[PDB]
């Protein structure tokens, strides 16, 4: 009883925590599967901004020329 | 791709020398109108088989 106090967290800690631990490690694991499952389909079709290769000119020319 | 007919240009043209035509810049001041028409024709539509008339 002596050892349980100022040198034991006890077994209310550890339940209660870790679980904690384990809630954040869900959102880690399962984000990071949605991660490898988004480049998995951005690299292979250009739908959004993730692997966008850059284009040639968004506006360079619109004036009326002396052309034929 | 589907051109014009080949009664489609006109008689009577280039009756004219080359210089001849170079001689009088009246030709800008008098009967203008018709040649700017023609003119708006081109930067509008590009294509020659539309602005023939």
């Amino acid at each position: 009883r002596w050892i349980a106090r100022t040198f034991f967290d006890g077994p209310e800690k550890n339940y209660e925590r870790t679980m904690a631990i384990l809630q954040i490690e869900a959102e880690k694991a399962e984000l990071r599967l949605k991660e490898l499952e988004v480049r998995r389909l951005m690299r292979a079709r250009g739908d959004g901004p993730w692997f966008h290769y850059p284009t040639i000119d968004k506006e360079l020319i619109d004036h009326s020329p002396k052309a034929t | 791709e589907l051109p014009s007919l080949e009664d489609l240009k006109v008689q009577e043209v280039k009756v004219s020398s080359s210089v001849l035509k170079a001689a009088a810049h009246h030709y800008g001041a008098q009967c203008d109108k018709p040649n700017k028409e023609f003119m708006l024709c081109r930067w509008e539509e590009k294509d020659p088989r539309r602005c023939l008339e």
